[PDB]
Parts: structure tokens; C-alpha cells; sequence
């Protein structure tokens, strides 16, 4: 279905931001260890 | 396959608020938000254009503009190979930061590093505070390229990023040979 | 517009999975530099 | 708002081929799919569970098993809470490196990380090269729990992540008192 596929596409947005936004975290804090 | 022949790390950084996230949001996917969402650190977009026939993937690195945020910030600026300098016409103070911002590439990133400002929001001219004169003069002090630019209206968004990438795609080059 | 809804959430995907790549790899090469 | 009360770095080992993707997958998202694509070096998902009242946020990283990325996967091992080490109940070679990784393990990670064995892909009676009694014999010579999955059929796939955390916070909880 096209709304089934509509919602599985939204929830696929949701996760990946969710990813990207601890994955920035991540490279945020390396470089701070790597400053050091 | 690998989707790129050359590889530009970019950094946007200037005043909180002044539009750089809108600028990159209308740069890597040609929207534009009113509603304002101050960035928590860092943001990163990818667009791959290209220049004399060759694939450009710009790394775009979009820094948080309050100074709570220095610390994360400063660390990205080690590796960028040009720089956005952002401020608002609608807002003098941010216009006047601009030398601080450069003082902190200075300190923090390379002495080659490709520089451009950007005085946004151009499209709101009935509360511009900062002649485009005044922009212009700033920008040859410092021997910097300037355009004014409106990330909603999408004014010189596209010319912005082409004109950083090709000055350091020439830079490079010249490296070469 | 459903179709024009759906188009723009599978090209939003396909740009968050690209730059999750590109964090992957920072995320893996910043390590490295750390472990020397 | 902050989303959760405790936060625990996943790890999954093995040799390629054996499923890890695909029970990082099930676990996840709820999917499974049947065609192929080998990690290039390491994926990430995010899942966060609840336990004793608790939000439990899992950063589970996904390691590429082929030798060629050892360089890479290796350096993901320090910070890990939980270690699964997945072979393959079809693929004996798969299940006689569970020793090899088990050294890369004590090499690379903390002494007190929390360790699982998974025999995947036990939906696949047919193949079967490695009986679980055999499986649970090793778990046993190495004092590691040991549960056979299918990401497929999703079978003991929730079993497996809620038990490796939930090991994590009662040893986590016994530190604070
Ligand atoms: N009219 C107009 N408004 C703009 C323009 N660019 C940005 N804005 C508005 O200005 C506000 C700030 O924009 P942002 O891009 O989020 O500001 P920022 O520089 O990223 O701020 P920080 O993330 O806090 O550093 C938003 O509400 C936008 O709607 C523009 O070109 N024209
Ligand atoms: N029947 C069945 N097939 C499975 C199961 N789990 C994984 N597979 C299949 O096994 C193949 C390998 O799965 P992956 O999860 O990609 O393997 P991997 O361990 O991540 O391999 P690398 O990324 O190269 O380290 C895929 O084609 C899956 O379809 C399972 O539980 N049952
Ligand atoms: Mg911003
Ligand atoms: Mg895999």
C-alpha cells in the first residue's frame, strides 16, 4: 500500500535523523579527544 | 562506485541566527523553514556539484552560532577548506561580529583556508541595518569575497557555494602543478 | 499531494542514508587517529 | 527532553555472512531480508528498550566480519558494554572461529564486558552443521551465555538484546551500591 508505504518512509526518516543526530555527537566528542 | 573526483570540506559559522542553517537548507535541498530551530552544536549536509567536468562532493558543516557551543565548534574548523562567513543585514550586531569570526579562523583553522561572507537576509529590506556598501567595505579590509544572499527568496545561494568551491578547486589545482 | 509526500520522504531517505556513510566512515577514521 | 536513563554500546562480532546484520535488523526495525549486502566496515542502529521502569538506549554498532576491515572494527571494541558473537548453526568454519573471536575480544575490549554467543540462523534445520549441544559446550568452556536465533523467524532475537542489557545494568546497578 501507498499510505503503509508513506508511514514506513516516515518512520524510516525519524530513525535516521534519530542516527545522525548521535552519530554527530560522536564525531563532536572524538575530535575534542583528539584536540587533547 | 566511487561518486566523486574531488572532495571540499565547507564550514558555515557567524552569529546564532543569522540564517546559516536556512542557507545550507536551501543550498543541499532548495527548501526554505520560517520557524526557527537554533542548531545544537553541529549540522552536516552533503551536495556533490560539478566544475570543469569533474564531480565536487561538498561536506558541509553547519556550527552552532552561540558561543555555549565554542568548544564543539572550534574543533571542526581544523580540516575545512572554505569557510562561509554568515551575518544578517537585518541586524548590525551580527555584521559587527564578523571580525571576531574571522579572528577565530585565524586562530583555529588553516592560514589557506578559502573565506567568503555572506550578509543574508537580503530580502528583508525593510529592516536592513547594514548597507550592502558597508558589506562590501568590510569584506575588502580583510581581501575577502562578499555577497549578499537570501536563503529564502534563493538569492546567490547557488553563486555562494560555486564561487567557494571553484576558488578552492583552483587553488588546489595550482598545487598540482 | 500522497505521491509527492512519498517522493520527497524516499529522497529524504536517500540523503540521510548518504550522509550516515559519510559519518560511519569520519566516525571510524577519528578512531584510528585516536588509537596511535 | 533527555530520552532515556541509561545508555549501552552493543558490538556484534563474527564471521561474514553469519546474520549479524540481519539480527541487528529484526531487533531494530521488525524486517528481515534475504539478499546479501555485506557491511563496509561497520553500520549503526539505535533501539531503546525499558527495563526495571528504566529507558535503556542500545547504540549498537554492526561490525563488517571479513579480515580486511579488522583494522577498522577493531578500534570500535574499547568502548563496548556488551559483545554478541554470532556464527552461523549451517557454517561449522564460522562456529570454530567463535575461539578467535573470543581472544579478539579479550585483546581489544574492557576485562568485564558482558559477552553472548548467538547460533544464527537455527531456522535452517536442513543445513545444520553445528548442533546446539555442541553450541552450548562451548558457551560452557567459556562461561558465555549462549542462545541460538533466526533473524528470519524472528526466535530469540528480543531474547538476546534484552538479556545482554539486562546483564549490563545489574552488574552497572551492583557498582552503584
Ligand atoms: N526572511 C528571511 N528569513 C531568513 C532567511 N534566512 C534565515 N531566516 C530566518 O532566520 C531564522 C534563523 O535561521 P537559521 O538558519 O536557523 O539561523 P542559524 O544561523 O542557523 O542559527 P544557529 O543555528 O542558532 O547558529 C529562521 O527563523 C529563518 O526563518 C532569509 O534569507 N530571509
Ligand atoms: N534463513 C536465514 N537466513 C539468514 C538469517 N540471518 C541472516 N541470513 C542470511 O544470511 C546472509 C548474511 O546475512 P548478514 O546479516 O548480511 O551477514 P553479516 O554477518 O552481517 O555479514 P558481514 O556484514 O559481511 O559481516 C543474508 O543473505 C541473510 O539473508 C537467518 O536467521 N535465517
Ligand atoms: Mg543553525
Ligand atoms: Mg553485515
Amino acid at each position: 500500500g501507498p499510505l503503509q508505504e508513506k508511514d514506513q518512509l516516515r518512520t524510516q526518516v525519524v530513525r535516521l535523523q534519530a542516527e545522525k543526530a548521535d552519530l554527530l555527537g560522536i564525531v563532536s566528542e572524538l575530535q575534542l579527544k583528539l584536540n587533547s | 562506485a566511487k561518486t566523486y573526483d574531488y572532495l571540499f570540506k565547507l564550514l558555515l559559522i557567524g552569529d546564532s541566527g543569522v540564517g546559516k542553517t536556512c542557507v545550507l537548507f536551501r543550498f543541499s535541498e532548495d527548501a526554505f523553514n520560517s520557524t526557527f530551530i537554533s542548531t545544537i552544536g553541529i549540522d552536516f549536509k552533503i551536495r556533490t556539484i560539478e566544475l570543469d567536468g569533474k564531480r565536487i562532493k561538498l561536506q558541509i558543516w553547519d556550527t552552532a552560532g552561540l558561543e555555549r557551543f565554542r568548544t564543539i565548534t572550534t574543533a571542526y574548523y581544523r580540516g575545512a577548506m572554505g569557510i562561509m562567513l554568515v551575518y544578517d543585514i537585518t541586524n548590525e550586531k551580527s555584521f559587527d561580529n564578523i571580525r571576531n569570526w574571522i579572528r577565530n579562523i585565524e586562530e583555529h583553522a588553516s592560514a589557506d583556508v578559502e573565506k567568503m561572507i555572506l550578509g543574508n537576509k537580503c530580502d528583508v529590506n525593510d529592516k536592513r541595518q547594514v548597507s550592502k556598501e558597508r558589506g562590501e567595505k568590510l569584506a575588502l579590509d580583510y581581501g575577502i569575497k562578499f555577497m549578499e544572499t537570501s536563503a529564502k527568496a534563493n538569492i546567490n545561494v547557488e553563486n555562494a557555494f560555486f564561487t567557494l568551491a571553484r576558488d578552492i578547486k583552483a587553488k588546489m589545482d595550482k598545487k598540482h602543478h
